[PDB]
RNA sequence: UCAGGGUUCGAUUCCGGAGAGGGAGCCUGAGAAACGGCUACCACAUCCAAGGAAGGCAGCAGGCGCGCAAAUUACCCACUCCCGACCCGGGGAGGUAGUGACGAAAAAUAACAAUACAGGACUCUUUCGAGGCCCUGUAAUUGGAAUGAGUCCACUUUAAAUCCUUUAACGAGGAUCCAUUGGAGGGCAAGUCUGGUCGCAGCAGCCGCGGUAAUUCCAGCUCCAAUAGCGUAUAUUAAAGUU
């Protein structure tokens, strides 16, 4: 409640705000630089990697599925990953040992909906797109 | 014929034996006018010979019917042959281009550079 | 159930498939905006005060 | 590297901040079916020039009467809406700028005078017209269904020289039946 | 980007600074601690007759590597300006064309009649019925007129060309000269249609849909929104009187 309002007092309002900032969650995460070097993209949109594994995860309660899901280590970094694959039937197209572009799930680094723990989804197979592939308009070249 | 030629802003010019003006020409119905023609009827409008009349960038409007152009004319053809550039005699026979080209005239010049007296081996035929 | 769970593609690969009826062409640009005005505007029937949507079925 | 081009452009419309607000959307498309423009996007250009006067006059209305910046910016953009016929010589102060309507604007359009001045049968006939080579604004031939008419060049619109109706040659459709019918006789 | 007060950004065509693989030393000159000058060490690396000799694209094009991520080894000094002993020679500075849905301005994809049925005014008539004048569609299908998108001759354009503007000859009945990207439970415009699946396959920013009669999945039809454009990931401003 007691805010000081003297003609001489710009000192103390201004390096009071520039320590209060600190306690915002948002500011913080990106002025100290901790959540760039832990973010497993290095502050890019998107990031190649090679398929390991092919998995399906269980959904969360209260309703029933089994959520397809691929294990995927990026090219710049070694690290690892896993991410969803969108739309009925797309796992078919996958194969393993080949590359995929992947990308954002929607909340900037936090999962979404019934999935536990999945941060990133799939959008880019062996330099053809899913949607491509899914609406016939294009095919695996072999 | 319909085809009808009027002059703008005309300015004598004793510094480079000329004349020197902006020509509007009248055209309704038909395709942009031959420079060769424009330049019969400025002839017949100053009571010169054509050949030392001299004429340029003629462009035409939206929807046709007028075009806008500049011209000049010279108080003899060795005046003319003195002040003109070289590619406006050369539009009609006056003046000839040299026909090497750039990058021939470059390597030439870096294969001179590594010998010293009497060169011309690397110039005549080389 | 029929072969196991956890098989992917199942339900679109089950559907049975049918071919496009459509046949005539659609308007275009400003021909489209005068036929939404004229059909929204110009000549319209009046109804009971529970007013019905574009799209009514049933 | 340097280089002799410039750099100078802008945008000359706003987007609407709630996309699906019935009372706006209706609204919108009364405005294109009495003036019979193209889409969305021909409408909000019309809101933007508009918007940007009236932030200039309400500007203007702040400093003090007969201050010099009042009066030279004033007596400008207060003949500048009459030179387009929007405001009527009879009113001629800053204080009915801030009365003025989308629909005062439409009204200038070479479409729309086409239609209104009796050389087209509608609307949508008066666009075809214009765009098709047809029509003349004092001795331009003009192509452009948007061009605003000054209250001046507004008893000179008239037919092209070159043009099936206003006295030029026929088209290409009644050149070929003409043809063909005089070769139904046989050699031709 | 923004009521007022602010928050975020600025490698990048103008001005100032620094540097030519990394450090150091120096010649010439009015001007350099110069790298399209020189000497040496340190890191790379080319040729050799093994004695020796030669090197610096963060200039313009072009290549490898990197990565989510960026164009042609084209033409010319005609323009703008600069250098020299010079009215005359030179310039990958600069200009021109190619690639180019980074991004901004303009703007097509149907107009109008006739005919049948349809809406509503208005008149004669108690009512029925008829006359009626101005607007909608849409089908078996009618009718004549207008035009550029394309093809291609000539002039104009320019250093020489291309493009634009100008102009002869061909060029439209719609079953093509065929508009797309996302949606239809709520927030939030738009189906309590019809077939398939059965807590499976899948959808869902968020709340939620699916376990044999699904407004939400997969498809057909119909409808909604913006339109030569529309969707998704990620940084950032407003909304945030949530600094």
């Amino acid at each position: 409640m007691g805010k000081c309002r003297g003609l001489r007092t710009a000192r103390k309002l201004r390096s009071h705000r520039r320590d209060q900032k600190w306690h915002d969650k948002q500011y913080k995460k990106a002025h100290l630089g901790t959540a760039l070097k832990a973010n497993p993209f290095g502050g890019a949109s998107h990031a190649k990697g090679i398929v390991l594994e092919k998995v399906g995860v269980e959904a969360k309660q209260p309703n029933s599925a089994i959520r397809k899901c691929v294990r995927v280590q990026l090219i710049k970094n070694g690290k690892k990953i896993t991410a969803f694959v969108p739309n009925d039937g797309c796992l078919n197209f996958i194969e393993e040992n080949d590359e995929v572009l992947v990308a954002g799930f929607g909340r900037k680094g936090h999962a979404v909906g019934d999935i536990p723990g999945v941060r990133f989804k799939v959008v880019k197979v062996a330099n053809v797109s899913l949607l491509a592939l899914y609406k016939g308009k294009k095919e695996r070249p072999r | 014929d319909t085809v009808t030629i009027r002059t703008r802003k005309f300015m004598t010019n004793r510094l480079l034996q000329r004349k020197q003006m902006v020509i509007d020409v009248l055209h309704p119905g038909k395709a942009t006018v031959p420079k060769t023609e424009i330049q019969e009827k400025l002839a017949k409008m100053y009571k010169t010979t054509p050949d030392v009349i001299f004429v340029f960038g003629f462009r035409t409007h939206f929807g046709g019917g007028k075009t806008t152009g500049f011209g000049m004319i010279y108080d003899s053809l060795d005046y003319a042959k003195k002040n003109e550039p070289k590619h406006r005699l050369a539009r009609h026979g006056l003046y000839e281009k040299k026909k090497t080209s750039r990058k021939q005239r470059k390597e030439r010049k870096n294969r001179m550079k590594k010998v010293r007296g009497t060169a011309k081996a690397n110039v005549g035929a080389g | 159930v029929h072969g196991s769970l956890a098989r992917v593609g199942k339900v679109r690969g089950q559907t049975l498939k049918v071919a496009k009826q459509e046949k005539k062409k659609k308007r275009t640009g400003r021909a489209k905006r005068r036929m939404q005005y004229n059909r929204r505007f110009v000549n319209v029937v009046p109804t009971f005060g529970k007013k019905k949507g574009p799209n009514a079925n049933s | 590297m340097p280089v002799a081009r410039s750099w100078v452009c802008r945008k000359t419309y706003v987007t609407p901040r709630r996309p699906f607000e019935k009372s706006r959307l209706d609204q919108e498309l009364k405005l294109i079916g009495e003036y019979g423009l193209r889409n969305k996007r021909e409408v909000w250009r019309v809101k933007f020039t508009l918007a940007k006067i009236r932030k200039a006059a309400r500007e203007l209305l702040t400093l003090d009467e007969k201050d010099p910046r009042r009066l030279f910016e004033g007596n400008a953009l207060l003949r500048r809406l009459v030179r387009i016929g929007v405001l009527d010589e009879g009113k001629m102060k800053l204080d009915y700028i801030l009365g003025l309507k989308i629909e005062d604007f439409l009204e200038r359009r070479l479409q729309t005078q086409v239609f209104k001045l009796g050389l087209a049968k509608s609307i949508h006939h008066a666009r075809v017209l214009i765009r098709q080579r047809h029509i003349r604004v004092r001795k331009q031939v003009v192509n452009i269904p948007s061009f605003i008419v000054r209250l001046d060049s507004q008893k000179h619109i008239d037919f092209s020289l070159r043009s099936p109706y206003g006295g030029g040659r026929p088209g290409r459709v009644k050149r070929k039946n003409a043809k063909k019918g005089q070769g139904g006789a046989g050699a031709g």
